[PDB]
């Protein structure tokens, strides 16, 4: 389902390379003609129409494509034909058997869930929804909750849906509530995770998923790589610099990743980078980390830009703090950067005003403007005592 | 955007490279 | 200087070392974020039941 | 709606008349006779004699001072009855400049002033430099004065010691007394 | 005898409330006998009254639609119509004294100040608006929000926005009404994004996101970023794309007001931070706009307050503050003071209430 | 208008009470703290 | 006659208030 998804969204976001759309559509070749998976086939070739992927064999033919592994056959639809007679004609015969019995009150459940696994590897939408509601209707153990929980995490990370996974999630968790399993604890943070970045508010991310495990595996509710460079990035991206060099310069499970894998850069080498203030090492190197590992994945293409101007304009930042007086010509000049470069992407930084980098560009020179008498706080203050004293003239407005 | 700052970038490095 | 330990700043223009004065803030940030707190939760209350 | 009777100098009068508003530097009143026109958009900006006066307000608000100018001289009516108010105008618009480089210049080259008010002779502005009570050197004009601060009376208010005191105290007294 | 005086009055009342069109076919034609029915035996009795059993808004829900001048047609020198209106209001007017009304005296001067708006000349307001002071406490949540947006309209083309800000936010949080969620809703949002145009603080327009068409939303957010990138050339061809709707809603005057204001902005991002910033790059910025004027329009740029700046040009450097205040006197107390006078009149409600 | 006089008469009694009631709560106010105070 | 009227009106209009003053000062 992960894996799926994943090769899934690398086609859809290529704009790389040749081989970043053409090694994608192989796997999903793979997985299409391993398993009847046809109407989120569809789906794909619907979603890169009009782009480059765009050769089919059912509804659209197109020769203008540097794809052809996500073109239809007919062929497809015997395979996944018999499949899916077999696989409704058996489990119809089951609850059906089961029931005429009156052979228990799980099994009834039993059936259903291994209908919904069925709906969920076809793709299916509303299939699935309405048989996996019965198990949970005929609940009778905390059992349901363990069940209800795995299937509506498969189609969520299938199909990028977010929303009745989300509201199932939380139903759920309040039909019976002891935290269940461990396990679960960190899937139901790992979910919210996606959640508070997907709504966008970045912070709400990390305090669910760094303190999700970074090691935590299930093939295809999500991977080991998956979770860990997530966790990671998030980290290092909304976090401050006190819980990034206790946490965010090792989890010893990162430490082991890496070691067999090289789609992190991100522990070890932009952490140790930023640590020692870099601009000359620091930018190539995000830049580098930025095309191998972030656009490929599905939710690091999600704070695009962000991570980016944040990243750089953080270890500006703390530069900035250790010099009250700045060359802006010394760094731009032969800090392994050009001077027009810095002056105007650090002129786009000042007045987004998450800086007090007292700026003339042409001179070349910056100083560093201290709170002192004007606070952070009494200026701050003046103006949040504000917020509370609107909504007292909003009551006496309405009145008795 | 990435695409021109990966110009830039590009830019940079090779007139780094030619003093 | 960076970390904080010791509170100088490098004036690099200059190539000198430079004083910095280590107290920037009194305890009234604190104390009135304290206080917003509250306040908005007792508020915010006050209209549903008002209603 | 009143429509019934129209004709083509009624066109030249309230250019004149519109003219008039702006050469005095009523702002607002332009903008209230926009609204009593009642075509705004098409009467304004078909008309030429119109157009100059409109051009010239948006010219002027933005303190691109020298395209007015050259607006105004090149014009039409100019030759025809903006004569007259042209005097008036000229006036208007050097007394703004005047007043800008007072706030703007520490200091500034004699010369340069003499070109942006619009003289082509010294002495016609040393006079009016001299009236407007800028103190001047041999080869340069000096803006020690800025601004003017004071003016008679308004005070105990701003930048005292101990009138703002008593003022703090009685905000407070007044307030125990509703409270209680 | 006494059954007949108020059978009249209930009657005369019951007419008003039906012809909104039903049992009608012509308000114009019907119009006569409205004003006949008002007069005698009910405007008369009070004398020294008001009520919301006399209610102009009735009247004025019966007069607007007239004023859309597809019943006079344009044929004629002025309406007849409208100035025998304004001469029966104004009698109105005469009679309060400010004794006891408030009331129906507040719509009065809501509907003066509208003809003003729609083609009169705005400089009568003031003594109306004074005139017209007075405790109030008998006017509508409605009434109080309808008369804040035309006083905000006043306010806009006599160059005070701040004035207009405070009215339009204390307008929208009156009226709980499901029938001024509807258009007027609308109209109300309009005018709260212009006059956020103007003072050029401008946010976006996120929380009118759910609250307005996604029609209106797009031309309304193009406006925003033509002001808040801080270009002329964006700003011109968005006036020229959307010029049906500038004229429609009438809010034409923006055009005059923002360019000037759009111009100083463009340069405001361009950092002005340092003790001097190199006379070359504002330079720069301002000669896309117009390289006759460079001098003229940054000198006139620091006479108006906005930012202010220091130049010398026999060194060729802008000299420049940072922007940020300081805290050591009397400036922040006054803040410090009006909050104190906002919380003891609430004080003072809160006791009475 | 010998009703009028006598009216305004009524009134007016009630005004040197509505003052009056004003006069009783000052007092009062000092009283409390003393009171209070004691305790 | 008019005017008469009135004095005695806005005696009515104030004593609302007192009124509301009267619940206050028993509190006390």
């Amino acid at each position: 389902n992960y894996e799926v998804s994943e090769k899934a969204f690398l086609l859809t976001q290529s704009k790389v390379s040749i081989e970043q759309r053409k090694e994608a559509a192989e796997f999903v070749l793979a997985k299409i003609k391993e398993e009847e998976m046809a109407p989120y086939y569809k789906y794909l070739c619907e979603e890169y129409l009009v782009n480059n992927g765009q050769s089919d064999l059912e509804h659209d033919e197109k020769s203008d494509s540097l794809n052809e592994w996500i073109k239809f056959d007919q062929e497809l639809y015997n395979e996944l034909c018999k499949k899916n007679e077999s696989k409704i004609k058996e489990l119809n015969e089951k609850i059906q058997k089961l029931e005429e019995d009156d052979e228990g009150e799980l099994e009834q459940a039993q059936a259903w869930i291994n209908l919904g696994e069925y709906y969920a590897q076809i793709g299916d939408k509303d299939n699935a929804e309405k048989t996996l509601g019965k198990s949970l209707s005929k609940a009778i153990s905390t059992g349901a909750k363990i069940d209800v929980m795995l299937t509506i995490a498969r189609l969520g990370f299938f199909y990028n849906d977010q929303l009745y996974v989300k509201e199932k999630l939380e139903a759920v968790n309040s039909m019976i509530e002891k935290g269940g399993d461990w396990e679960r604890r960190n899937r139901y943070k790992t979910y919210y995770g996606i959640h508070c970045l997907a709504v966008r508010n970045f912070k709400e991310a990390a305090k669910l998923l760094v303190d999700s495990l970074a090691t935590f595996t299930s093939i295809e509710l999500t991977s080991y790589e998956s979770i860990a460079t997530y966790a990671s990035v998030t980290g290092l991206f909304t976090l401050e610099r006190t819980d990034l060099k206790s946490k965010v310069i090792d989890s010893p499970e990162l430490l082991s990743l890496i070691s067999t894998t090289a789609a992190l850069q991100s522990i070890s080498s932009l952490t140790i980078s930023l640590y020692a203030s870099d601009y000359a090492s620091y930018f190539p190197y995000l830049l580098e980390t930025y095309a191998n590992v972030l656009i490929p994945c599905k939710y690091l293409n999600r704070h695009a830009d962000f991570f980016v101007r944040e990243m750089r304009r953080k270890v500006y930042a703390q530069l900035l703090e250790s010099y009250k007086t700045l060359s802006l010509k010394s760094m731009a000049s032969a800090f392994g950067v050009s001077v027009a470069f810095l002056d105007n992407d650090l002129g786009k930084f000042i007045p987004n005003k998450q800086l007090n980098c007292v700026i003339d560009r042409v001179n070349g020179i910056v100083e560093t403007n201290r709170p002192d008498n004007k606070n952070a706080q009494y200026h701050l203050l003046v103006k949040q005592g504000d917020g509370l004293l609107t909504k007292l003239q909003k009551y006496g407005a309405a009145v008795r | 955007d990435d695409f021109t700052n990966e110009l830039k970038a590009e830019l940079d490095r090779y007139k780094r490279e030619n003093q | 200087i960076l970390d904080k330990i010791f509170y100088g700043v490098l004036d690099q223009g200059n190539g000198w070392l430079y004083v910095y004065e280590t107290p920037n803030q009194d305890a009234t940030y604190d104390s009135a974020l304290e206080l917003v707190g509250q306040l908005n939760k007792v508020v915010d209350q006050l209209f549903e039941k008002a209603s | 709606n009143h429509k019934l009777s129209e004709s083509d100098k009624k066109s030249k009068l309230i250019s004149l008349y519109l003219l008039n508003l702006l050469s005095q530097n009523n702002t607002t009143k332009f903008h209230s006779e926009l609204q009593y026109l009642d075509k705004h958009i098409k009467n304004l900006e078909d008309d030429s004699l119109l157009s100059y006066p409109i051009k010239l307000d948006r010219w002027l608000m933005e303190g691109s001072y020298q395209k007015a100018w050259d607006l105004l001289q090149s014009g039409s009516q100019n030759i025809s009855e903006f004569d007259s108010f042209t005097d008036i105008l000229k006036s208007a618009i050097r007394d703004e400049i005047a007043k800008n480089t007072e706030l703007s210049y520490d200091f500034l080259p004699l010369s340069n002033i003499k070109a942006l008010l619009f003289f082509n002779n010294e002495k016609e502005t040393e006079k009016f430099a001299l009236e407007r009570n800028w103190p001047i050197v041999n080869s340069k004009v000096y803006f020690n004065n800025q601004s003017k601060e004071k003016a008679d009376y308004e005070d105990e208010m701003m930048h005292e010691e101990d009138q703002k005191t008593n003022i703090i105290e009685k905000a407070m007294d007044y307030a125990i007394s509703i409270e209680n | 005898k006494t059954i007949e005086v108020t059978a009249e009055i209930n009657c005369f009342m019951h007419l008003l409330v039906q012809l909104f069109l039903w049992d009608s076919k012509e308000l114009e034609q019907l119009v006569e006998f409205n004003r006949k029915v008002v007069i005698p035996n009910l405007l008369c009795y009070y004398n020294l009254r008001s009520l919301n059993l006399i209610n102009a808004k009735l009247w004025f829900y019966i007069y607007l639609s007239h004023e859309t001048l597809a019943r006079s047609s344009e044929e004629i020198n002025s309406d007849n119509q409208n100035i025998i209106l304004r001469s029966t209001m104004m009698k109105f007017l005469k009679i309060a004294s400010l004794k006891h009304d408030n009331e129906t005296k507040a719509m009065l001067i809501n509907l003066i100040l509208r003809d003003f708006l729609n083609n009169g000349e705005v400089d009568s307001a003031s003594d109306f608006i004074s005139k017209l002071e007075y405790p109030h406490t008998d006017v509508s949540s409605s009434l109080e929000a309808r008369y804040f947006f035309y006083l905000s309209k006043i306010n806009a083309i006599q160059l005070d926005y701040s004035t207009a800000n405070e009215y339009i936010i204390a307008a929208i949080r009156k009226a709980p009404h499901n029938s001024k969620s509807l258009g007027f809703l609308q109209q109300s949002n309009k005018l709260h994004c212009c006059i956020q145009l103007l003072m050029g603080d401008i946010p976006e327009l996120s929380f009118f996101h759910q609250s307005n068409m996604q029609k209106s939303l797009l031309p309304y957010y193009h406006l925003t970023k033509a002001v808040k990138l801080g270009d002329l050339k964006k700003f011109t061809s968005t006036i020229t794309k959307y010029k049906q709707l500038l004229l429609k809603d009438d809010t034409y005057q923006l055009c005059v007001r923002l360019r000037s204001n759009v111009i100083k902005t463009g340069i405001r991002i361009i950092s002005l931070t340092y003790k001097k910033i190199s006379l070359r790059d504002i330079c720069l910025k301002l000669n896309l706009d117009s390289e006759q004027t460079v001098e003229y329009m940054v000198s006139r740029a620091i006479r108006d307050g906005v930012i202010e700046a220091k130049i010398n040009h026999e060194d060729g450097f802008i000299e420049t503050t940072e922007l940020l205040n300081i805290y050591d006197s009397e400036d922040p107390q006054q803040v410090f003071d009006e909050r104190i006078k906002f919380a003891n009149q609430l004080h003072d409600e809160y006791l009475v209430s | 208008y010998f009703k009028l006089k006598k009216l305004e008469k009524e009134y007016e009694l009630l005004t040197l009470q509505e003052d009056y009631i004003k006069d009783e709560q000052r007092h009062l106010k000092r009283e409390l703290k003393r009171a209070q105070e004691e305790v | 006659e008019q005017k008469i009227q009135e004095t005695e009106l806005k005696i009515r209009s104030k004593t609302e208030n007192v009124r509301r003053l009267e619940a206050q000062r028993n509190a006390l």
